[PDB]
RNA sequence: GGACAAAGAUAAAAACACAACGUAUGGCGAAACACGUCAUACAGAUCCGGUAGGUAGUCCGGACAUAAACAGCGGAGCGCUGUUUAUAAGUAACCUUCCUCCUUAGGUCGUCCAUUCUUUGUC
C-alpha cells in the first residue's frame, strides 16, 4: 500500500513578519524520512528541511521543522517578502515517494472591489465565425470571486472559461478574465449580454452589460 | 558548482515515445540516487521515478509503471527517462533531482534542474489569431479605461505580448493561457490607460508566436459611436 | 583368623576427532534495495530410558525444540496448522568375540569405572 501525504492548508494568507505553520499527515509511519521544499512560480523547488527537523545548508534559520507522530510541520518564525511561495512536503521512508498537495503562501491585504469591464466580440472574430465576450475584473482582493454570464438576462453555464493572474508585486491584488465563447449565429440570436460579479468588496452584485449591434 | 540540466522535452503525439536526458555537472551520478519528478501545468509536484546508486535499482510510480524506464549512463554522466505510450495526462514539466548524501542532507533532494516541458497533444502548430478588445464606448469607471487583445487558437506555447512596441509596459496584465476544448490555447492581454487618451492616442499590441513564425501588430481603437 | 554368600553405606567412570556453507539485525563504505566490510546473535552439544551394576555433548530408541520439503485453512504472493525428512562426518576408523559365502563384505560381542567400609548367614 502506498503512503499518502495530506498537506494543510491548501492556501494561507499572511503578512510580512507572521509566524506560519504548515502541516502534513501521513497515512502510515514514515519515521523521520520527510523533507520540505519551496517552489516559486516557474522555478524549480529548493530544499528547505531534511530528516523532518534538520535545516539544509544555507537555508535561513527562520525556517524550522517539527515532528509529532505522523504529523510534520514547517514553521517560519517571521515571514519575509522573499518567503511567499508554494511549499511542499515529501516522504522518503518507502518507495514510491509521495508529495503533499502543496500550500501557497500569499500576501494578506485589504478587501478590494474589482473594477469590471466588458468587451464585446470584435468584428474580425465574427467574420472568422466565432464570438467571444470578455469580462475583466481588475485589481481585487481576495481571489474569491464569482462571474455569472447572462445572455438576454438568461444565465449561461459551461460556455465560460476563467483565468486569474498571480498576486501583483506592488498592489498585492489578483485580476481575473472570464471568456464566454458562443457560435457566431448564437451570438447573433441574443440582444443582451451581461457580466455579474459577486465579491466580498462588492456589497451588491455589480453588472456591466452591452447589447448585440449597439455602438 | 553542482548543476543538473534536463533536455529532450517537446511535443509528442499520444501513444508516441520520448526520451528525456538529465546531464549532471559538479558531481558523479554513480554516487547518488537520481529522481525524476513531474509537474503538470497548474498542478503540484508528482514523483515519477528513481534510480539507486551502485545497484541500478529502479523504482517507479503507479501512473508510469510499465511505460517509463529510468536509466543511467555513467560514462556520459547522464540520467535518462524513456516514455512510451504517452498520453495527454503525461504533459508536464519534468525535473531531474539529485538525492543528497544521507549524512549531510538525509533523503531530501538537494539539487534540481530547470525542468523540461513535455506536451502530449495531437494539435498541430497554429499561428495565433489576435483580435481587438475595444475600450468601453461609454465613459470608463474611475477615469481609466481598459483596452486589450485576444491571442486565440494558437498551439503550442508560448506567446509574447508587448504594447506600443514595448513603450507601454505599466498596468499591462497578460493572463495565463487556458486550454479550450479544441485543444488550442487562448489568452488575453489587457492594459489600463487614462480615458482622456483614448481618442488622441493609438494603442497597438504586438503578439509574437515564434513556433509558427507569427508576428502581428493589432491596433485597438474605440468603435463607432 | 581366614574363606564363600547376601544385604547395606560410599566412591568411580569412554578413546580419536569434533567441520564447513550461511542467515538475521545494526553501524560504516559518496550506499532506502543490491553489494563490500565490521560488530553482535543464530548455525540441537535439550529431556528420558536403555545399553546383563554404573559412567553419554557425540550411542541405540523415543519425545520435545528448531530448519527445509509436501498437504490443508483464511483473507500467485502472504500468514498459520498438520505430516515427512534433517539437525554433522562418527559410537565412522583401529583393536576385539560370534554369526552369515553382501566374505576385497554385512551384522554382531567388547574397548571406560566398579573403591572403601558396615551387618548378617555358613564353614
Ligand atoms: N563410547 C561409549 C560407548 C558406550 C557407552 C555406554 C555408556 C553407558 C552408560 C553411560 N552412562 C555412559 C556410556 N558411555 C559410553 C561411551
Ligand atoms: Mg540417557
Ligand atoms: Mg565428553
Ligand atoms: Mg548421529
Amino acid at each position: 500500500s502506498d503512503i499518502q501525504m495530506t498537506q494543510s492548508p491548501s492556501s494561507l494568507s499572511a503578512s510580512v513578519g507572521d509566524r506560519v505553520t504548515i502541516t502534513c499527515r501521513a497515512s502510515q509511519s514514515v519515521s523521520s524520512a520527510v523533507a520540505w521544499y519551496q517552489q516559486k512560480p516557474g522555478k524549480a523547488p529548493k530544499l528547505l528541511i531534511y530528516s523532518a527537523s534538520s535545516l539544509y545548508s544555507g537555508v535561513p534559520s527562520r525556517f524550522s521543522g517539527s515532528r509529532s507522530g505522523t504529523d510534520f510541520t514547517l514553521t517560519i518564525s517571521s515571514l519575509q517578502p522573499e518567503d511567499f511561495a508554494t511549499y511542499y512536503c515529501q516522504q522518503s521512508y518507502s518507495f514510491p515517494n509521495t508529495f503533499g498537495q502543496g500550500t501557497k503562501v500569499e500576501i494578506k491585504r485589504t478587501v478590494a472591489a474589482p473594477s469590471v469591464f466588458i468587451f464585446p466580440p470584435s468584428d474580425e472574430q465574427l467574420k472568422s465565425g466565432t464570438a467571444s465576450v470578455v469580462c475583466l475584473l481588475n485589481n481585487f482582493y481576495p481571489r474569491e470571486a464569482k462571474v455569472q454570464w447572462k445572455v438576454d438576462n438568461a444565465l449561461q453555464s459551461g460556455n465560460s472559461q476563467e483565468s486569474v493572474t498571480e498576486q501583483d508585486s506592488k498592489d498585492s491584488t489578483y485580476s481575473l478574465s472570464s471568456t464566454l465563447t458562443l457560435s457566431k449565429a448564437d451570438y447573433e440570436k441574443h440582444k443582451v449580454y451581461a457580466c455579474e460579479v459577486t465579491h466580498q468588496g462588492l456589497s451588491s452584485p455589480v453588472t456591466k452589460s452591452f447589447n448585440r449591434g449597439e455602438c | 558548482e553542482v548543476q543538473l540540466v534536463e533536455s529532450g522535452g517537446g511535443l509528442v503525439q499520444p501513444g508516441g515515445s520520448l526520451r528525456l536526458s538529465c546531464a549532471a555537472s559538479g558531481f558523479y551520478i554513480s554516487y547518488s540516487s537520481i529522481h525524476w519528478v513531474r509537474q503538470a501545468p497548474g498542478k503540484g509536484l508528482e514523483w515519477v521515478a528513481s534510480i539507486s546508486p551502485y545497484s541500478g535499482s529502479t523504482y517507479y510510480a503507479d501512473s508510469v509503471k510499465g511505460r517509463f524506464t529510468i536509466s543511467a549512463d555513467t560514462s556520459k554522466n547522464t540520467a535518462y527517462l524513456q516514455m512510451n505510450s504517452l498520453r495527454a495526462e503525461d504533459t508536464a514539466v519534468y525535473y531531474c533531482a539529485r538525492q543528497g548524501y544521507r549524512r549531510r542532507s538525509g533523503r531530501g533532494f538537494d539539487y534540481w534542474g530547470q525542468g523540461t516541458l513535455v506536451t502530449v497533444s495531437s494539435a498541430s502548430t497554429k499561428g495565433p489569431s489576435v483580435f481587438p478588445l475595444a475600450p468601453s464606448s461609454k465613459s470608463t469607471s474611475g477615469g481609466t479605461a481598459a483596452l486589450g487583445c485576444l491571442v486565440k487558437d494558437y498551439f503550442p506555447e508560448p506567446v509574447t505580448v508587448s504594447w506600443n512596441s514595448g513603450a507601454l509596459t505599466s498596468g499591462v496584465h497578460t493572463f495565463p493561457a487556458v486550454l479550450q476544448s479544441s485543444g488550442l490555447y487562448s489568452l488575453s492581454s489587457v492594459v489600463t490607460v487614462p480615458s482622456s487618451s483614448l481618442g488622441t492616442q493609438t494603442y497597438i499590441c504586438n503578439v509574437n508566436h515564434k513556433p509558427s513564425n507569427t508576428k502581428v501588430d493589432k491596433k485597438v481603437e474605440p468603435k463607432s459611436c
